[PDB]
C-alpha cells in the first residue's frame, strides 16, 4: 500500500498544545504594572471536560 | 574594533530643537500630540513621560543619541521637557 | 375555503414547509382560488418548479407540482479556447449552476449574456445554445452548445483631428498591432478595446510630453465593419496646441524640506512642457518627504495653461504627514524560515522617523533571497496619531530541496554512484546543506558544503567546505596516475555596502600524486615546480600542500535570488597563494550575470551569463595544471561534452606506463600509440573566455500559472579558453593554444522545468563551429 | 496534413448559378484597385456617358461609359498630411451633382472635382469621414460622417451651413443615415435605430422616432451595416432601423403606417408596391409598402455578399462582393442569370444607368454588364 | 465520485469509510451525499463527519470550507462546540507542522497567524460553550498558545536587542507584556526592556523595570 519510516504513514495529532506551556504572573510592584492583559488572551478554563487531547474524538 | 566601515545603524523618533520650542512645560499631552503625535515610547505604569530617543552609530567613530523625554504629569500636563545627549 | 390539508408533491430541492411559506395559503388559512392561483403563482416564485398545480378536495389543497432544481451537470461543448469557467462565470453571474434552481425561461438570457460574454471578449462572432436535458428526479443536465465564429482583429485606425503626428507613427506606440507581413514577422495583431484604453493613454501623454496641454481627444469611432473581424477607427482629437513649462510655483505644507522640493522642481521657465515629468516631479517630493518620514505627503499640481503665450504655469501645492510614523512591523509568510531571518533582511528600523525606500530597500534583499516567491507588504496606516503605521510585511515563500545525478551503470557494475543531495534554507534556519560525493571503482570522494549564514549578523555566513576525493582511476591503478586529493576551506561573508557583500577564507589541498602520464604539458608544470620527472615513463610521484587564500566580493543588485528578470550581479571569485604553500601561485576567475528585459514587460530578458579568468605563478612555481579553465558539456557552452574549449595536451615518447594494459589505456603507452601523440579533451588554459546569452521565452501551451517557474532559453554559446604559456615555439606540429581567439561553439535551447526538487534542466543544442576539435553530446541532461 | 490545424463556423455559400437569359459586360476596364475589401462606401456615380469612378487609393478616372476608355484622370492620392503623396482613402461615394464630383474622403475631407477634368473646385475638410455618401443637394453637402454630423457644406464652393449630430452610439455603429430629400426636408434615420425627419433648409428636426434595436444591451452583429438612409414614397418614410427593422411612417411627423420590427436587411428598395430587398441573410424578398407581406421570396442566395438590388435587363438584378451578379424573377425571386464578372467582388452598388450596369468591382475594377 | 444512489446507501458507505478510517472515500460518500442531497436528515451529521473526516485526512481549509458550511447549515445545532473547537482545531493544525521535529526544530516563531486563528475559535468556544468535552483540551491548547505567539513575539523581541533599534525592543516588550501577563517568554523579555534602557541611557526607567524583575524573580 504504502511505506514511510517501516510504516505506512503519519497522521496529524497533538498533546503538546493539551502539554500547555507553564506561564509564569508578573508580582510586578505597585505603579509598575503594565495592563498586562489585551487582545483575545480570554481562556475560561471551562469544564464539560470530556476526553482532551489525541483522546479527544471529534463529531 | 579594528575595523572601520560598519553598515550605519541609525534609530530615529526624536523631537527636534524644533519641537522642543514648540512645546512647554504646563502643556497637555494634546497640546504636543497636535504637532508631535505620539511618541514611540512613553512611560508604561507611571505618569505620561513621552520619551522620543535619537541613536545612530556610522563607523566606528562612536555612536551619537539624543534622548528626549516629555514628563507631563498624571493630568498630561506636561511638567518637564528633558532632552539629554549621548551617553 | 380554509385548507385543512395541503398536498406537497414534487419539490425535491425545497422543503414542504419551505413551499409551505411559498404558498399565501398555509395548512390552516383561508383559502381563495385566487389564493389558490396565488398558490400556483407564488410556487413559480420559487424559481424552482416546471408546473404548478394548485388545487384542492373541497378545501383539503393539492399542489401538482413538477420541479426545475438541482441541475446534474452543465456540459460545455464548443468551449475551445475561451475557458469553461469563464463561460461559466455569466451562468455563475445568472443565479444558476450546477445543483441550483433552473428556469427553462433564463436558456437564451444566459446565452445572450453569454454572447454579452463574447461581446466584451473581442469579437461577438459566437455563439452558445444551452440545452436542457433532464436527469433523475428533478435532475437537468445543461448542454451548452458554443457556436464560435471568429475573434476580432485590429485592421486600421482613422484619427481625424490629428495633425502634429502621424496616425500609424502613433500605432506603432500602440499594443494595438496589426503588421505580419507573411515574410516579415514582428509577432501578431489581436485586439483588444483595453489595449486601445491604454493606447488613447499612450496618446494622452504623446501629445502631452511635447507641450500640447490643451490637447483632447474628442471621440473614437471603432467600426462595426461588416466581417465580424474588421476593426476600423475613428478617432477624434484635438491636437491642442503646444505649451511651454514657463514656471513652476510649487506650494502648502512643504515641510521646511522645500528647497529640496525646489530641486525636484528645478525646471527650465519655457521649456516644452512635460507633465509626465510633473507627474513624476510630484512624486519626487513625495518619495522624499517619504524618505523625511513622512509617508503621506500630499502633492497636488496644477499646470495653469497659459495660452495667451501658449505656455503652462504649474501651481504645485504639497502637504506631508509627520516624521515618526515607523512605529513597528509586522511579518508574514514567515512561517517556515524565521521571523527575525526576515526581520534582519530588512533596512528601516522602528521607533524611527521613515526612509521610504529602505522599506523596499529591506523588501530587495527580501527579493535578492530566493527562498520566497513573492516579497510584498502592508503598508497600512494604523490610526490614532500621525507617528502611527506599522508595515505588515505579508510575503510568500518558495520550495527547496534539489538533486543532481550521476551514475555509470547499476546492479551489473560494481559499486560505482555518484551522489549529491541539498537541503537549504535548512529546516527553516536558513542554513544551507548542499553535500554531494562518488564512491566507484575509478575513485572515492567526499565534500560538504553548509553554512551558517548568520552565525554572526554582521552578514557572517560560516560557511565551511572539506572535500576528500581519493581519486585513483582504478582500472590499472598505478600505471593510471592514482593522486588522492583533500584538503581545507571556510569562507565568511560580510556586507561591506549594502547592495556589496565580500567572502573571503583559507584554501588547502592535499594532492599525492603517484606515476604521472607522458602528457607533455603535465611535466610542464613540474618543470616549473623545480622537478624534472621523466617524460618516456610513468614514474614518478608527487605531494602538495597547497596553502592558498581563496576570497571573493558579491555585487547584488539584480532581482530574484530564484528566479530573476532584472539587474545583473558581479561575483568576483579568485585564489592567491599565501607562504607556507607548495607552490606559489595565484587563480582568479570572474563569473557575470545581468538580465536585461527585451520585453518591457520582461516576458522576453536577455540573460547574460559569461565567465571569465586567469591564473599564473607568483613567479617562478606556476599554476598548476588541474586550475586550468575549460568549457564544454554542462557549462558555458552545452551541446557538447566536458573539457572541450582549452588546450589540449600531448603526450611524449613513453613506453613504461607501468604497463598501462594490453592496449588499454593509451597514452603512448608502450602498448601501442607511441612516440608523442596528443589527446583531443581539453586540458585547458591558464585563461578563460567564455559567454553564453540566454532568452526568457514563454511558451502558450502551458498555463503561466506554472509555467512563470519555467525558463525555456535559447543560447548561441560560444568561447575561447587558451593557456598563454602553451607557447607555439613548443605547439606547433600538434595545435597551439596561446591565441585569444580559441572560439569553439554550439548553440540550442535549455529545458527548466522547476519539480518539487526544483528546477530541473535538460538541453538540446547543436554546434556548428569546433576549434580544434570538440567532443559534442547535442543532447544534454544538466539537473 | 491541414486536416488538424484549427477551426471556425461561418456563411452558407451561395446556390444556383443561373444562365436562362445568359448575361454578359456591356464592357470591361478598371480604376485601378477600388473600394477593396476594406469597408468603406465609396461607389462611383454613372452620368453622361463619363464612368465617374476612382480607385480608393489614388486616381479619380473619368472613363468612358462605352469602353471605360479614360475621359480625364485625376489622382485624389493625397499629396499633404504628415506626408505628401499618401492615398485617396475616400469614404463617401462618388456624388456628381452638377460640374462638380463631390466625395467625401477618410481624410475627413469632402472635395468638389470639376467634372470637365477632374480638378478638385472645393475642397472642404468635414467633421469626419463620411460615413454615408454625401447627399450634394440645395447647396447644401448633405453628409451622415461617421459620428453622425448632419453637414451642409456649399456645393459651390465649400462652406459649411449647418453641422448637426445625427443619429449613432459613441462607437460608430457604421450604416447609412444619408440625408435623403423629401418635401423640403432632411429625411434621416438613424445608426441608433431610429428614424427622423430633419430641416431640409437649415437642420432642424422635424421629428424622430426610434424605430429598433442598436448594439448594446440588445447587442447586433458587427456585420450589422443597415441603412437608415430611407426611401420615402412622398409622406411616407420607407426606412430601415440599424437592425434591419423596416417600416412605414408619416414624413412630416414621423407617424407609423405600419412597421416590421422584424426586418434583417442589408440592402431595401421600395419597387412600385413592393418592397425589394437584400436580408441579412441575403434572402431577396418582396414585401409590401402597406406592410410586409412577403409579395415573393428568393431563399437562392443565402448568405452571400450582396450588393443592393436594382433593376436592369428586364429583371431585378442583385450582385454580391462574391463576385457573382444574378438576375433575379422580378415576380417569385428566380434567377434567370448569373453573371461571374468579378470574384472579388462588388462593394459598389449597381448602377442601372446609360442602359448599362456599372460596378468598380473592389479590386478588379470597373465593369459594367448587360445580357 | 459517487453516483446517484440511495442517500442512505451513500452514508452508509460512508458509515464504513468513516469507521474505514477511508476518508477519501468517505469524502467521496459524504460530500456526493449533499451534493445530491444536503437535505438529508444527517446532512448536519454528514458534516459533522465531514469536518471529521477532512481533518483526520488532514483537510484543514476542506475542513474550514465544510466547518463554514456547517455554519451555514447548521448555526443552530449542539456540535457548534465541536465546531468552534475544530475552528480553533484547524486552524492550530493550519499555523505549523514540519519534519525537522525528529531531528530537533521548533515552529513556535513562524506561523503567529492561524496561531492566533486557533486562538481565537479556541478561546470562543470555551468562552461561548463551556459545556463541551473540548472546552477543556482547548483551553490547554490556549494555555500553550498564549506562551507559543510569545516565542513568537520574543523571538521578535530578541531581534530588535540584535538591531539596535532600542525603541523597537521595549516596543515589543510591552507588547510581550500587554498580551502575554504570564510567559516566560514575556518574564524574559523583562530584561530586554531594561537593557535598551540603559542602551538609550534611560536607566531610571530601566530600575522600574529592576523593581519588577525583583518582583519576576519570583
Amino acid at each position: 500500500c504504502s511505506s514511510d519510516s517501516r510504516y505506512k504513514r503519519q497522521v496529524s495529532g497533538d498533546e503538546a498544545y493539551l502539554e500547555a506551556a507553564p506561564l509564569a504572573e508578573l508580582h510586578a510592584p505597585a505603579g509598575m504594572i503594565l495592563p498586562v492583559t489585551s487582545g483575545d488572551y480570554a481562556i475560561p478554563v471551562t469544564n464539560g471536560s470530556g476526553a482532551v487531547g489525541k483522546a479527544l474524538d471529534i463529531r | 574594533e579594528r575595523v572601520v566601515y560598519r553598515p550605519d545603524i541609525n534609530q530615529g523618533n526624536y523631537l527636534t530643537a524644533n519641537d522642543v520650542s514648540k512645546i512647554r512645560v504646563g502643556m497637555t499631552q494634546q497640546q504636543v500630540a497636535y504637532a508631535l503625535g505620539t511618541p514611540l515610547m512613553s512611560d508604561p505604569f507611571g505618569t505620561n513621560t513621552w520619551f522620543y530617543v535619537f541613536r545612530q552609530q556610522p563607523g566606528h567613530e562612536g555612536v551619537t543619541q539624543q534622548t528626549l523625554t516629555l514628563t507631563f504629569n498624571s493630568s498630561g500636563v506636561l511638567t518637564n521637557i528633558d532632552n539629554k545627549p549621548a551617553l | 375555503f380554509v385548507v385543512k390539508d395541503i398536498h406537497f408533491e414534487g419539490l425535491q430541492r425545497v422543503a414542504v414547509g419551505a413551499a409551505l411559506l411559498s404558498m399565501p395559503v398555509r395548512t390552516g388559512d383561508t383559502v381563495n382560488d385566487e389564493d389558490i392561483s396565488n398558490t400556483i403563482r407564488a410556487l413559480f416564485a420559487t424559481g424552482n418548479f416546471e408546473d404548478v398545480r394548485v388545487l384542492r378536495d373541497g378545501d383539503t389543497l393539492l399542489v401538482q407540482v413538477k420541479e426545475r432544481p438541482t441541475i446534474a451537470s452543465i456540459t460545455f461543448s464548443g468551449n475551445k479556447s475561451v475557458k469553461d469557467d469563464m463561460l461559466k462565470q455569466n451562468l455563475e453571474a445568472s443565479g444558476v449552476r450546477v445543483g441550483e434552481s433552473l428556469d427553462r425561461t433564463t436558456i437564451a438570457d444566459i446565452e445572450k449574456g453569454l454572447e454579452d460574454f463574447y461581446y466584451s471578449v473581442g469579437k461577438y462572432s459566437a455563439s452558445v445554445k444551452a440545452v436542457v436535458t433532464p436527469l433523475p428526479r428533478n435532475r437537468v443536465d445543461l448542454k451548452l452548445v458554443f457556436q464560435e465564429g471568429v475573434s476580432a482583429e485590429i485592421q486600421q485606425i482613422n484619427i481625424v483631428g490629428n495633425h502634429a503626428f502621424t496616425t500609424d507613427e502613433l500605432i506603432s506606440h500602440f499594443q494595438l498591432r496589426d503588421e505580419v507581413p507573411w515574410w516579415n514577422v514582428v509577432g501578431d495583431r489581436k485586439y483588444q478595446k483595453q489595449k486601445l484604453a491604454g493606447d488613447l493613454e499612450t496618446l494622452r501623454s504623446y501629445y502631452l510630453d511635447r507641450g500640447y496641454a490643451r490637447f483632447n481627444i474628442d471621440s473614437t469611432q471603432v467600426s462595426l465593419t461588416p466581417d465580424k473581424k474588421g476593426i476600423y477607427v475613428t478617432v477624434n482629437i484635438t491636437e491642442g496646441d503646444q505649451y511651454k513649462l514657463s514656471g513652476v510655483e510649487v506650494s502648502g505644507n512643504l515641510a521646511g524640506h522645500s528647497a529640496e522640493i525646489e530641486q525636484l522642481t528645478k525646471i527650465e521657465p519655457g521649456e516644452l512642457y512635460n507633465g509626465t515629468k510633473v507627474t513624476k516631479m510630484e512624486d519626487d517630493i513625495k518619495k522624499l518627504l517619504g524618505r523625511y518620514g513622512y509617508a503621506y505627503p500630499r502633492v497636488q499640481s496644477m499646470p495653469e495653461i497659459n495660452d495667451a503665450d501658449k505656455t503652462v504655469k504649474l501651481r504645485v501645492n504639497v502637504d506631508a504627514g509627520n516624521r515618526f510614523y515607523v512605529r513597528k512591523i509586522r511579518f508574514e509568510g514567515n512561517d517556515t524560515s524565521k521571523d527575525a531571518v526576515l526581520r534582519r533582511e530588512m533596512r528601516q528600523m522602528e521607533g524611527a522617523w521613515l526612509g521610504s525606500d529602505l522599506v523596499d530597500q529591506g523588501k530587495e534583499r527580501l527579493n535578492r533571497l530566493g527562498f520566497f516567491e513573492t516579497v510584498d507588504t502592508d503598508t497600512q496606516r494604523v490610526p490614532g496619531s500621525p507617528d502611527q503605521v506599522d508595515v505588515v510585511y505579508k510575503v510568500k515563500e518558495r520550495n527547496t530541496g534539489s538533486f543532481n545525478f550521476g551514475i555509470g551503470y547499476g546492479t551489473e557494475s560494481g559499486v560505482s554512484f555518484q551522489a549529491g543531495v541539498q537541503q537549504d534554507n535548512w529546516l527553516g534556519t536558513g542554513y544551507a546543506v548542499g553535500i554531494n560525493g562518488t564512491k566507484n571503482d575509478y575513485q572515492t570522494y567526499a565534500e560538504l558544503s553548509v553554512t551558517n549564514p548568520y552565525f554572526t549578523v554582521d552578514g557572517v555566513s560560516l560557511g565551511g567546505r572539506l572535500f576528500y576525493n581519493d581519486f585513483q582511476a582504478d582500472d590499472a591503478d598505478l600505471s593510471d596516475y592514482t593522486n588522492k586529493s583533500y584538503g581545507t576551506d571556510v569562507t565568511l561573508g560580510f556586507p561591506i555596502n549594502e547592495y556589496n557583500s565580500l567572502r573571503a577564507g583559507l584554501g588547502y589541498v592535499h594532492n599525492s600524486l603517484s606515476n604521472m602520464q607522458p602528457q607533455v604539458a603535465m611535466w610542464r608544470y613540474l618543470y616549473s615546480m623545480g622537478e624534472h620527472p621523466s617524460t618516456s615513463d610513468q614514474d614518478n610521484s608527487f605531494k602538495t600542500d597547497d596553502f592558498t587564500f581563496n576570497y571573493g566580493w558579491t555585487y547584488n543588485k539584480l532581482d530574484r535570488g530564484y528566479f530573476p528578470t532584472d539587474g545583473s550581479r558581479v561575483n568576483l571569485t579568485g585564489k592567491v597563494t599565501i607562504p607556507g604553500s607548495d607552490n606559489e601561485y595565484y587563480k582568479v576567475t570572474l563569473d557575470t550575470a545581468t538580465y536585461v528585459p527585451i520585453d518591457d514587460d520582461h516576458k522576453w530578458v536577455v540573460l547574460g551569463r559569461t565567465r571569465w579568468g586567469y591564473g599564473d605563478g607568483l613567479g617562478g612555481k606556476e599554476m598548476p595544471f588541474y586550475e586550468n579553465f575549460y568549457a564544454g558539456g554542462s557549462s558555458t557552452v552545452r551541446g557538447f561534452q566536458s573539457n572541450t574549449i582549452g588546450p589540449k595536451a600531448v603526450y611524449f615518447p613513453h613506453q613504461a606506463s607501468n604497463y598501462d594494459p594490453d592496449y588499454d589505456y593509451e597514452c603512448a603507452t608502450q602498448d601501442g600509440a607511441k612516440d608523442l601523440c596528443k589527446s583531443d579533451d581539453a586540458v585547458g588554459g591558464n585563461a578563460m573566455a567564455v559567454a553564453s546569452l540566454e532568452f526568457i521565452t514563454p511558451t502558450p501551451f502551458i498555463s503561466d500559472k506554472y509555467a512563470n517557474s519555467v525558463r525555456t532559453s535559447f543560447f548561441w554559446d560560444m568561447g575561447t579558453v587558451w593557456d598563454t604559456n602553451w607557447d607555439s615555439s613548443q605547439y606547433s606540429g600538434y595545435p597551439d593554444y596561446s591565441d585569444p581567439s580559441n572560439i569553439r561553439m554550439s548553440a540550442g535551447i535549455a529545458l527548466q522545468w522547476m519539480s518539487p526538487l526544483g528546477p530541473l534542466v535538460f538541453s538540446y543544442a547543436q554546434p556548428f563551429k569546433k576549434y580544434d576539435g570538440d567532443k559534442a553530446e547535442q543532447f544534454q541532461f544538466n539537473i | 496534413l491541414f486536416n488538424s490545424e484549427e477551426d471556425v463556423v461561418k456563411m452558407s455559400p451561395l446556390p444556383t448559378v443561373e444562365n436562362q437569359f445568359t448575361p454578359t459586360t456591356a464592357w470591361s476596364t478598371s480604376v485601378g484597385s477600388g473600394i477593396g475589401n476594406f469597408y468603406s462606401n465609396l461607389h462611383p456615380a454613372l452620368a453622361d456617358n463619363v464612368v465617374y469612378a476612382a480607385d480608393r487609393a489614388g486616381l479619380v478616372k473619368a472613363l468612358n461609359a462605352d469602353d471605360g476608355k479614360e475621359i480625364w484622370s485625376v489622382s485624389l492620392a493625397e499629396k499633404d498630411g504628415w506626408f505628401s503623396k499618401e492615398p485617396a482613402l475616400l469614404s463617401g461615394g462618388v456624388t456628381v451633382s452638377g460640374g462638380h464630383v463631390y466625395i467625401g474622403s477618410e481624410k475627413a475631407q469632402v472635395y468638389a472635382l470639376n467634372t470637365s477634368d477632374g480638378t478638385v473646385a472645393w475642397q472642404t475638410k468635414v467633421a469626419g469621414e463620411a460615413l454615408s455618401r454625401p447627399v450634394v443637394s440645395d447647396g447644401l453637402v448633405l453628409i451622415h460622417t461617421s459620428n453622425g454630423q448632419l453637414q451642409a457644406l456649399n456645393e459651390a464652393d465649400g462652406a459649411v451651413k449647418w453641422t448637426v449630430n445625427l443619429d449613432m452610439p459613441s462607437l460608430s455603429l457604421r450604416g447609412e443615415s444619408a440625408p435623403t430629400t423629401a418635401f423640403g426636408a432632411a429625411v434621416v434615420g438613424g445608426d441608433n435605430g431610429r428614424v427622423s425627419a430633419v430641416l431640409m433648409e437649415q437642420g432642424q428636426m422635424i421629428w424622430q422616432q426610434r424605430i429598433s434595436q442598436a448594439t448594446g444591451s440588445t447587442e447586433i452583429d458587427r456585420l450589422s451595416d443597415v441603412d437608415t438612409t430611407p426611401v420615402v414614397v412622398n409622406g411616407v418614410v420607407f426606412a430601415l432601423a440599424y437592425n434591419g427593422n423596416l417600416t412605414a411612417l408619416d414624413l412630416r411627423s414621423g407617424q407609423i403606417m405600419w412597421k416590421r420590427e422584424l426586418g434583417s436587411v442589408n440592402d431595401f428598395i421600395v419597387d412600385g408596391n413592393r418592397i425589394y430587398l437584400v436580408d441579412q441573410n441575403d434572402r431577396v424578398m418582396a414585401l409590401t409598402i402597406d406592410g410586409g407581406v412577403t409579395l415573393w421570396t428568393q431563399s437562392d442566395l443565402l448568405h452571400r455578399l450582396l450588393t443592393s438590388p436594382v433593376l436592369y435587363n428586364g429583371n431585378l438584378v442583385v450582385g454580391d462582393s462574391e463576385g457573382y451578379l444574378h438576375w433575379i424573377n422580378v415576380e417569385d425571386g428566380r434567377f434567370v442569370a448569373q453573371q461571374k464578372v468579378d470574384s472579388s467582388g462588388f462593394q459598389t452598388e449597381p448602377v442601372a444607368a446609360d442602359g448599362k450596369l456599372l460596378i468598380q468591382a473592389k479590386d478588379g475594377t470597373v465593369y459594367s454588364i448587360t445580357r | 465520485e459517487v453516483p446517484d444512489n440511495p442517500p442512505n446507501e451513500i452514508y452508509a458507505t460512508a458509515q464504513q469509510k468513516l469507521q474505514d478510517g477511508n476518508w477519501r472515500q468517505a469524502i467521496t460518500q459524504l460530500e456526493a451525499l449533499d451534493n445530491r442531497y444536503p437535505f438529508g436528515p444527517y446532512s448536519q451529521q454528514v458534516q459533522l463527519d465531514l469536518i471529521y473526516a477532512y481533518y483526520k485526512n488532514a483537510d484543514l481549509p476542506l475542513a474550514q470550507a465544510a466547518i463554514d458550511r456547517f455554519i451555514r447549515l447548521n448555526p443552530t445545532h449542539p456540535n457548534i462546540d465541536y465546531v468552534m473547537y475544530m475552528r480553533g482545531l484547524t486552524n492550530m493544525a493550519l499555523d505549523d507542522s514540519a519534519l525537522q521535529g525528529f531531528f530537533g526544530v521548533d515552529r513556535s516563531d513562524r506561523d503567529p497567524q492561524h496561531a492566533r486563528a486557533a486562538f481565537s475559535d479556541f478561546s470562543k468556544l470555551v468562552r461561548g460553550y463551556p459545556n463541551s468535552q473540548y472546552t477543556t483540551d482547548a483551553t490547554k491548547r490556549l494555555v500553550f498558545l498564549k506562551d507559543r505567539l510569545a516565542k513568537y513575539e520574543y523571538s521578535v523581541a530578541e531581534y530588535y536587542t540584535e538591531r539596535g533599534a532600542w525603541v523597537a525592543v521595549v516596543n515589543r516588550v510591552e507588547g510581550m507584556l500587554r498580551d502575554y501577563p504570564d510567559t516566560q517568554a514575556t518574564r524574559d523579555a523583562l530584561p530586554l526592556m531594561e537593557n535598551a534602557y540603559r542602551q538609550m541611557q534611560m536607566n531610571a526607567q530601566a530600575e522600574k523595570v529592576a523593581k519588577i524583575i525583583a518582583a519576576n524573580s519570583s
